[PDB]
């Protein structure tokens, strides 16, 4: 063996540290990673409050299941030079108040910020989860205000039912990866509570999907 | 960083008895521990030994299959069966930590031992002058001889220079030499030169003052006990 | 006036670009056109450092020239020995997001940093047998690019707010600020005098700083995209510098001015680590097509090619005594090259 | 006001043009006596025998 | 004398069996090509099964073509102890081919029972591990004739020349046991598929209907091949076959290399990362 009475203790030691790092590691990649990446102030800082320094991270547990949730709005940086450290991450949450359509626009540049943020090249296959909250506002802002201030191109009615799809159609075909990725979008607002479980079964079907293709069958 | 023994006292030959080693100051988890035997008519000699999450255990050879020793990380103890013992284990029993890897220092902290009265191919080495007047304040070269070259193919020279106060415990004074770590007084160097060795102290002080005992690692058994007077 | 103000500005700076034209005569490479060239450079891989198990960030070798330490997305820190791989130390961290490392030259100390904005310092030769948080510096608005020890007690940390900081670190103070760059600071490199450090940003220009007086004294304007990676030229009258463009660029600070670009035509990603030799004749550069390249110092022309890894290679160093070349990429393995 | 970000600049520019420098021809040729003085401690570029190599896998 | 298996349409299958035979090995050998040669796709644990099942399958081909022809094409004089080593190697290559389907359907199974966990569940060693026990187990079972018997106090069958009678007995109920266990495993995978898809339409179809227009084709090319060989030898277990029928027995052989030339259309061709891989490797392969 050649070796002296301490080189064995030395490589002793490193054996250990090799087995912690592997043990810690093990039940670090079992845990879900969501990015959490609401515009502005458009009701990101309440679905964080119903579901429980530069980066903020959140915690939490939903049926033995561990989520941890990043929040950097609180950059104010150049966003094209630390957003290569997000790959890998299983979801990206989006937030839009649907209130701001007469508020240039708001409605446009969360447009804007949502073509670029998902047409990424870190981000061709990373699903997105859309919120579409302050809702309740929203169907008595239509009642009293007609849409076509935002939209000039629009022959629908002024009710909430196709106003509503309207805005998310319109949402959801600003991807050009249609079949790589997946968007999944909900409706939501203060009084509501099952946010943590639609978070849940998009996750479940995100990893299933992953999971499918990584094993050959897809 | 202290270390308490518990145990120990009045024996007969072959009894049992349980020997406790307690820690506390320091991470316990990461060290290795040693059990060390002074006789009073002798000087040191190693015992046992386990490394860090009971990898491994030593025993002299003398004492192989007489002792053993266990480790108790959680409730941070060290434990040791005391069976099996001639009329010759009466002496001091000291524990001992000791971490191994690069750069490291090991043997640096002792204990204060517990007293044992009982009813009634290895490397050796050797010391010039088994008594040498000293005066502290100026520098002091000291360097021992053994039966082999202590060099390794890793290019270092390899031993140990050690002192114990009369009337309390033992302390370090120089591991392997051509290093010097934390923890020791800046005073100290080493230096070999194949089979020259030499530890030079700038500032003697009554801090390196009273018995030494040039010990060997290589493969644990140690010099002669040579108190250099003032 | 503005008007005015701005009218005078691009008066000097023409003024500036006159002069800059008119000192200089004869490139470089018109002298060096006739010397023997270095020939083709062959490195084989002699370690490999199992471990980490994400991406890696950082590295930094050790003044005494065999051990290094890397810092990488899983949360880790760990400390390695070159000659034989053993792992001496593992540190995990507060925050998973780091970008950056530093080894302090007398190697009590290790520093890390990233999007936390605060700069953590570790004492590694302590009693009780592990590593404890030294210090914790906080004070900057953006996240953190580069740390780089100047001694036991002071630190140079550039952010991403565009302000560079001299530290004291036996006290969390900043003695000193360092503000001029337009984008956010992207690198800095410290002088072997410790008496002028230079920092690159996004804006496309570098610039020149003293320690002591804590004033700008120049300001090269060389490319036209970010710059993510600057080191000192051994003699100390010189730098280089890597950007986005795929190209790099060695530049003076006693004529000011550029001295020489290497670029080629089958190269299109940018450069992400530029590091020197010593003597100053080879610069290596990492590249993001999974490659890593060697270049003459006083030729354009390359010299040898390192391949072996399996994505984007991130860091790369060069130790004291010019032994060995110690690389890290996106995959989770180190490689050192001799 | 945007006067005080102009001002600035302009001092920073002053500044920096006041400062003289030498002809590349003297200044270029310090980086080829420095890398000729010290070509023979380059482990990298010459090739060092294998008998004195710490990595030898 | 124990062959009349005689007729002009001999010549026929003389030709027919090597007409299919190195064509499945040269795809089977593509596959074994581009499973390795990409030196990243293997690194999924997952592909481990395929290249066996590849290799397995290749090896079948390969010396079942010579041994099924040299028998009745060429009447080889056919000594004891050559034709006992090639009846066990095909028995083996065809048993872990089985083995190598059952171990890909339990991996299947387990990429939708714990999904988060599936990651740290099953990887390289575990995969390799098990590889090696399955080809170990089955080869201990094929090689059974060559520890010793010889059938004279109990009449051995007469469909094989000499093979004992307890031994088919034996490795069809080893066969039964495969295959109900591929079947459980694939009858669970659409359940649990299916109770999913059924959860999540609560809060507001394609993922069942994608699993089983694949599980499905993979279920029937199997059966429809491998049942007439068994139904045939469980028939002459138990009658002695008074009628001609057993001439069309070695017809019924060319059924079991029929899935041979398959397997890498169904299950390696499947995949999109090796057609990615393979458009790749003939791009390069142009110079
Ligand atoms: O019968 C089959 C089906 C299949 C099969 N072989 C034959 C066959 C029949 C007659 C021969 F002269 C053969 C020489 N080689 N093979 C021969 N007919 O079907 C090969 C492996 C499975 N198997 C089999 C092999 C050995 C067993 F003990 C039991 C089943």
């Amino acid at each position: 063996c050649t070796l002296s009475a301490e080189d064995k203790a030395a490589v002793e030691r490193s054996k250990m540290i090799d087995r912690n790092l592997r043990e810690d590691g093990e039940k670090a990649a079992r845990e879900v990673k969501l990015l959490l990446l609401g515009a502005g102030e458009s009701g990101k800082s309440t679905i964080v409050k119903q579901m429980k320094t530069g980066i903020v991270e959140t915690h939490f547990t939903f049926k033995d299941l561990h989520f941890k949730m990043f929040d950097v709005g609180g950059q104010r940086s150049e966003r094209k030079k630390w957003i290569h450290c997000f790959e890998g991450v299983t979801a990206i949450i989006f937030c839009v108040a649907l209130s701001d359509y007469d508020l240039m626009n708001r409605m446009h540049e969360s447009m804007k910020l949502f073509d670029s943020i998902c047409n990424n090249k870190w981000f061709t296959d990373t699903s997105i989860i859309l919120f579409l909250n302050k809702k309740d506002l929203f169907e008595e802002k239509i009642k009293k205000s007609p849409l076509t201030i935002c939209y000039p191109e629009y022959a629908g009615s002024n009710t909430y039912e196709e106003a509503a799809a309207y805005i998310q159609c319109q949402f959801e075909d600003l991807n050009k990866r249609k079949d790589t990725k997946e968007i999944y979008t909900h409706f939501t607002c203060a009084t509501d509570t099952k946010n943590v479980q639609f978070v849940f079964d998009a996750v479940t079907d995100v990893i299933i999907k992953n999971n499918l293709k990584d094993c050959g069958l897809f | 960083v202290q270390l308490v023994e518990s145990g120990g006292g009045l024996v007969q030959p072959g009894g049992s008895r349980k020997l406790s080693c307690s820690a506390s100051g320091f991470a316990f988890s990461s060290f290795g521990m040693h059990w060390v035997r002074q006789a009073p008519e002798k000087g040191l000699e190693w015992v046992a030994y386990i490394s860090s999450g009971s990898g491994t255990i030593y025993y002299a050879d003398t004492v192989k299959g007489r002792f053993t020793i266990s480790r108790d990380d959680p409730k941070n103890t060290l434990f040791l069966q005391m069976t099996s013992l001639r009329s010759e284990d009466t002496a001091m029993y000291y524990c001992v930590r000791s971490i191994y890897y690069y750069g490291s220092s090991p043997f640096d902290f002792w204990g204060q031992g517990t007293t044992l009265t009982v009813s009634s191919s290895d490397i050796v080495m050797t010391q010039a002058t088994s008594s040498v007047p000293v005066t502290p304040g100026e520098s002091v070269s000291i360097s021992c001889r053994s039966s082999k070259s202590l060099l390794h193919s890793n290019g270092n020279t390899y031993l140990y220079w050690f002192l114990q106060r009369p009337g309390q415990s033992p302390q370090l004074l120089i591991y392997r030499m051509s290093n010097l770590a934390s923890g020791v007084p800046d005073r100290f160097s080493g230096s070999g030169s194949g089979t020259a060795f030499t530890l030079t102290i700038s500032r003697l002080e009554a801090e390196d003052v009273g018995v030494y005992y040039c010990m060997q690692h290589l493969e644990l058994t140690f010099g002669a006990g040579t108190k250099l007077e003032l | 006036e503005l008007d005015q103000l701005r009218q005078e500005a691009e008066q000097l700076k023409n003024q500036i670009r006159d002069a800059r034209k008119a000192c200089a005569d004869a490139t470089l490479s018109q002298i060096t056109n006739n010397i023997d060239p270095v020939g083709r450079i062959q490195m084989r891989t002699r370690r490999t450092l199992r471990g980490h198990l994400a991406k890696i960030y950082a590295m930094h070798w050790g003044t005494d020239s065999r051990l290094l330490v890397s810092a990488s997305q899983d949360g880790k820190l760990i400390i390695w020995d070159s000659y034989t791989t053993n792992k001496v130390h593992a540190i995990p961290l507060r925050s998973s997001w780091v970008m950056t490392c530093a080894y302090a030259p007398s190697g009590n100390y290790v520093a890390c940093g990233g999007l936390d904005n605060i700069c953590s310092i570790y004492n590694l030769k302590t009693r009780e047998g592990n590593v404890r948080v030294s210090r914790e510096l906080a004070g900057h608005t953006g996240y953190l690019s580069c740390c780089r020890f100047l001694d036991d007690n002071q630190i140079v940390t550039s952010s991403g707010d565009t302000t560079c900081a001299l530290w004291d670190i036996e006290t969390g103070q900043q003695t000193t600020t360092f503000t001029g760059h337009t984008g956010d600071v992207m690198s800095l490199s410290l002088a072997p005098d410790t008496r002028l450090f230079v920092s690159g940003a996004c804006d496309a220009s570098a610039k020149l700083w003293d320690v002591r007086e804590g004033m700008c004294r120049q300001t090269f304007t060389g490319h036209e995209s970010d710059i993510n990676a600057i080191c000192f030229f051994p003699n100390g009258n010189a730098f280089a510098t890597g950007s986005d463009d795929a190209t790099c660029r060695l530049f003076d600070l006693r004529a000011d001015q550029e001295l020489m670009t290497y670029s080629h035509d089958n190269i299109i990603c940018g450069i992400t680590s530029v590091s020197f030799s010593k003597s100053g004749r080879l610069l290596l550069a990492g590249y993001d097509d999974f490659n890593c390249n060697v270049w003459d110092a006083l030729k354009a022309d390359r010299a040898g090619v390192l391949a072996g890894h399996d994505n984007r290679v991130s860091c790369l160093g060069v130790t004291d005594d010019g032994m060995a070349v110690a690389t890290g990429s996106w995959d989770s393995f180190l490689k050192i090259w001799n | 006001a945007s006067i005080a970000q102009a001002r600035k600049l302009v001092e920073q520019l002053k500044m920096e043009a006041n400062i003289d420098r030498i002809k590349v021809s003297k200044a270029a040729a310090d980086l080829m006596a420095y890398c000729e003085a010290h070509a023979k401690e380059d482990p990298l570029l010459t090739p060092v025998p294998a008998s004195e190599n710490p990595f030898r896998e | 004398d124990y062959m009349i298996l005689s007729g002009p349409q001999k010549t026929a299958v003389a030709v027919l069996c090597t007409l299919l035979g190195l064509l499945s090995a040269l795809e089977n050998v593509a596959v074994l090509y581009l499973i390795l040669s990409s030196h990243q796709l293997r690194r999924k644990p997952s592909y481990l099964f395929i290249g066996s099942l590849a290799g397995a399958d290749f090896l079948a081909s390969v010396v079942f073509a010579c041994s099924f022809v040299n028998f009745h094409v060429f009447h080889g004089v056919d000594s004891k102890a050559v034709f006992l080593l090639k009846i066990g190697s095909v028995t083996m290559t065809f048993t872990a081919s089985v083995g190598s389907l059952l171990l890909t359907a339990i991996d299947r199974y387990l990429c939708l029972r714990y999904p988060p966990s599936y990651k740290a569940l099953l990887t390289r060693g575990r995969a390799l591990v098990t590889l090696g026990i399955m080809w170990v187990l089955s080869a201990l079972v094929s090689y059974l004739p060559l520890m010793g018997w010889t059938c004279c106090p109990r009449p051995c069958s007469e469909l094989f020349p000499l093979i004992p009678n307890d031994y088919l007995l034996s490795w069809l109920l080893f066969i039964a046991f495969l295959f109900s266990g591929i079947i459980y495993t694939y009858g669970h995978v659409l359940w649990k598929a299916h109770q999913h898809v059924a959860s999540l339409s609560g809060h507001q179809m394609r993922l069942d209907v994608r699993l089983a227009k694949t599980l499905g084709l993979v279920l029937a090319v199997l059966l429809i091949c491998w049942f007439p060989v068994l139904a045939l030898m469980a028939h002459s277990l138990a009658t002695t076959l008074s009628d001609q029928v057993k001439k069309a027995f070695a017809f019924c052989s060319m059924l079991c290399l029929i899935n041979s030339m398959v397997n890498p259309v169904i299950y390696a061709l499947r995949s999109g990362e090796i057609r990615s891989s393979a458009h790749h490797c003939l791009a390069h392969w142009k110079k």
